[PDB]
């Protein structure tokens, strides 16, 4: 049975890198914007059920939900060369324009409020996939939508499919600019206590760490949201590769969960991309990665704290000899270039794919590293940090009373600091020799 | 590995006990009775005591005969030394 | 017979973290790591790579009261027509000599450490 | 492992000398202006990444960071044809342009406060290096920066790097020209001080005996100092040699020096290069010329009261060397008695026979250069100290200093480091002595 997974993109972040990604997917299918197959894709060896689903016209359609209060950016996804590759009749927008106000509580509330509609759209589509192994949420944890009615969706995909995997794309705000939603640091605490309660694996996007990467790496003066959101395709299509190009093993999303995430509560995966480059060995494709100027996730390098790898796995597409993967993991080991986990075998995986047939490929290689690192816990506590700083200050709460999650106390935020500090307090057990024993 | 007769045997009393362990959590999804738990320390001590006489045997093939995909295995294994540290042993910790 | 002294060198630099363990705890797929890393990370790499290929690490016979200083050989397998040229006596003389001026650089090291 | 080296190259003569340097390693590894390696050099031998470091563009760049405190020479260099091989990012330059104006004082107060500029290019550097073995600083004794902002970057180092080497290509001022400077001493005694403290190894380069020796030997009238850094820069490139070709014994620098430098104090050592001009050399005509006192670098005082002798001599010969004769001209050497050695210890006579580069083209079959550790350098020392007191006795040029923070309230610095250099004096007659054993 196919293992079909629901796309939900949340708000106008969610909704554009959803938009963008099922643009990418399709030009490595070879799926014109309208769904159908281009004339050089009829060959292709990739598995389209897993990701899109297939119409008895040979037409491809992404499994992807567009979730939005506001109009616009659904309009804008209708609007687009690309409205025809989504069933229509599986967009669920409210029509009340109004929002969650960035405000957690608030997306929450709608959320329960279109209960019925999002849930009436998710069984539909989990009826017509043969062997629905999840969704994958595309969300902030800090917007309204995502934050507040990612939350909510997160509580009733809870309660509706406790079968069903719940993995999340969460892009992280800006931590270096003064959010102009002083409450910001709230709803990102709430979206993490509901990811840490109701979601089984939380991918962290670091939205300043990718404005730094622009600016650094890319040489982005002001990066922009596109080209942010064109870094968050390529990412996305490196994480669908292996259910692209049909390979061997690690076929299915299990064995790469169980691979990434081996304790549940430690489920934030730190992720690593190549090349990062503006327009090869495997050794020095896995060095190049491994340096830390290319890092897509801006974690401290607390030297107080023996922060370490848990896990990584380089996924790499293109030519690649096996017997240069063989020795390049061998130049690595004697080289101890990563630091790992010192409670649990260090699980250091190299998958070989196969590019798209579909999509020209300027470099003959490109890897993705998938990196479980106890220096996300150096993020949580930045993300603890502030919000405990807001919250001293009472600030801009007379609104959160307005609102029913905090209308009597804020005893979810404090709940929400707590459990940012059982995270952090279970990074640094698993920065000690016993955190096996932890 | 397969032409290496004592390697296959072990491998294929390894993978016994895996689907053996994989049944007893599969057949008790709550707590494990009193049962359910000798069986599982029974395991333990079976699976510790096979996965560290298949790293000994391992580092003695090593040392008599030089077979590169024996080598490839035990440093895939023990990559951060768990292996090394633990003696090789998978999963020795007490029943 | 160690004539590029920069490979011998930085194998000693790499392996006295190791041979000062006891010989009880070397296992072969560490010093082959090591070597490979050496290999790689110095000029022998120019070498043809058939001269690589056959550039191996010998273990001696363990026996208590060593530690990997005393215990680590490396070794050169040769075959078909060549070994006809190198035999088991010659490979025992190089052996020799080896396990000699292997010490000499590992006293001299260790002054220069001092 | 590797053993990197990043060479400092400091003020105007530190920054020309290593220019020259690097020209040299450049020519000998077959490296183009831009950085790309020849096509003859395609196929060399020789270990760049001891002293270079590889780009990702196949470019070998030097592990060089070049430091002025003014921007004429920085600015020459970037305007030279081998403005593309030194990484932009390793040439820090103050924009105040006001240097340390031949001031010790000045220079160490511009030291600490650029350090961390500098030690933020350090440590870009020693990142970028796998397994640093330590740093060279190629840098004037004479001038303000290279002498006081050198002795604060010698501390700073010795702090951030404590299990690094420090070695100092140090140009020593020329003694028989009355130095500009009337503070000159002064500065030089400084740095002398840092340099006891603070160095491993002092290569004692005398400007005033480079010139004689481009007159005398090769006979530039008013020797010009291109003459004289193509004269250094031979002299750096034959002490780079066992590091640009591999060899089978003393390839590391910690080994060279602990050959040279039996004792921790006594850490001076004098050169000698040969031949120095503009028929195969047997090793016996080559050890036989390094022996002459005609063909030492080195302007020291012959004072027929010290009876000086030689520490120490390694004699690196390159090229077609029989080894046999070698040895049979080590033999002859030492049964000549040319040299007369520390009565308290062995006489330490190496000969090192090492090919030439492929690259270079060789007039001579055999050149060599003579490394030695030689008493009389203490009549250097013993001079310096000389012109020190006698400065100091006048009060000269000190109301600058006493202008400066260093020197504002009193000269007790200088007075330390003129005690220093006694007792430095004092142990080098000693270990002229038989009694240096228990000196």
């Amino acid at each position: 049975m196919p293992r079909e997974i629901i796309t939900l993109q949340l708000g106008q972040c969610g909704n554009q890198i959803g938009f963008e990604f099922w643009k990418q997917l399709c030009a490595e299918h070879g799926i014109s914007p309208e769904g159908i197959v281009e004339e050089f894709a009829t060959e292709g060896t990739d598995r389209k059920d897993v990701f899109f689903y297939q119409a008895d016209d040979e037409h491809y359609i992404p499994r992807a939900v567009l979730l939005d209060l506001e109009p616009r950016v659904i309009h804008s996804i209708l609007n687009s060369p690309y409205a025809k590759l989504y069933n229509p009749e599986n967009i669920y927008l409210s029509e009340h324009g109004g929002g969650a106000g960035n405000n957690w509580a608030s997306g929450f509330s709608q959320g329960e409020k279109i209960h019925e509609d999002i849930f009436d759209i998710i069984d539909r589509e989990a009826d017509g996939s043969d062997s629905l192994e999840g969704f994958v949420l595309c969300h902030s944890i800090a917007g309204g939508t995502g934050s507040g009615l990612g939350s909510y969706l997160l509580e009733r995909l809870n309660d509706r499919y406790p079968k069903k995997l719940v993995q999340t794309y969460s892009v992280f705000p800006n931590q270096d600019e003064m959010s102009d939603v002083v409450v910001q640091p709230y709803n990102s605490l709430l979206t993490l206590k509901r990811l840490t309660q109701n979601a089984d694996c939380v991918v962290v996007l670091d939205n300043t760490a990718l404005n730094r990467i622009a600016t650094d790496r890319l040489h982005i003066q002001n990066p922009s949201f596109s080209q942010i959101n064109q870094l968050v395709s390529t990412i996305m299509s490196a994480s669908t590769t292996t259910l692209r190009y049909p390979g061997y093993m690690n076929n299915d999303l299990i064995g790469l969960i169980a691979s990434l995430i081996p304790t549940p509560r430690l489920h934030f995966l730190m992720t690593g991309y190549t090349p990062l480059t503006t327009d090869t060995t495997v050794l020095d494709v896995m060095r190049r990665l491994l340096q830390p100027k290319n890092v897509m996730v801006s974690t401290g390098r607390d030297r107080q704290t023996n922060h370490c790898y848990i896990a990584i796995l380089n996924i790499i597409q293109g030519e690649v000899d096996p017997t240069q993967v063989h020795k390049s993991l061998q130049r690595i080991r004697e080289r101890k270039l990563a630091n790992f986990i010192p409670w649990g075998p260090a699980s250091i995986q190299v998958a070989l794919s196969r590019k798209s047939p579909y999509l020209p490929s300027a470099h003959r290689v490109s890897g993705l590293m998938m990196a479980n690192h106890t220096s996300i816990s150096s993020l949580f506590e930045s993300s603890c940090q502030q919000y405990d700083k807001l919250r001293k200050r009472e600030a801009f709460l007379e609104q959160f009373r307005k609102e029913d999650i905090f209308k009597e106390n804020f005893d979810e935020l404090d709940r929400s600091r707590e459990v940012v500090q059982e995270l952090i307090d279970e990074y640094h057990a698993a920065t000690r020799p016993d955190y096996i024993s932890w | 590995f397969i032409l290496l007769k004592p390697v296959f045997h072990c491998l294929n009393e390894i993978l016994d006990l895996c689907h053996s362990f994989c049944s007893l959590v599969s057949q008790n999804l709550g707590p494990l009775d009193e049962r359910g738990a000798a069986q599982l320390s029974i395991l333990v001590k079976g699976f510790s005591r096979q996965s560290s006489l298949l790293f000994k045997i391992l580092s003695s093939v090593r040392n008599h005969q030089i077979n590169s995909d024996l080598a490839q295995l035990l440093l895939r294994l023990d990559y951060n030394k768990y292996y090394t540290q633990a003696g090789g042993t998978l999963g020795s910790f007490g029943m | 017979l160690l004539g590029q002294g920069d490979f011998i060198r930085h194998l000693m630099d790499l392996l006295k973290p190791e041979l000062v363990r006891p010989a009880t705890t070397l296992y072969q797929h560490n010093l082959t790591g090591i070597l490979e890393t050496a290999v790689r990370a110095t000029n022998a790499q120019f070498d043809s790579p058939e001269i690589l290929k056959r550039l191996d690490v010998r273990l001696l016979e363990v026996s208590p009261g060593d530690t990997g200083w005393d215990v680590f050989s490396l070794d050169y397998h040769v075959d078909g027509p060549i070994a006809t040229v190198f035999t088991r006596e010659c490979m025992s003389h190089y052996l020799r000599a080896f396990n000699f001026l292997w010490r000499a650089k590992r006293v001299e090291y260790i002054l220069t450490d001092i």
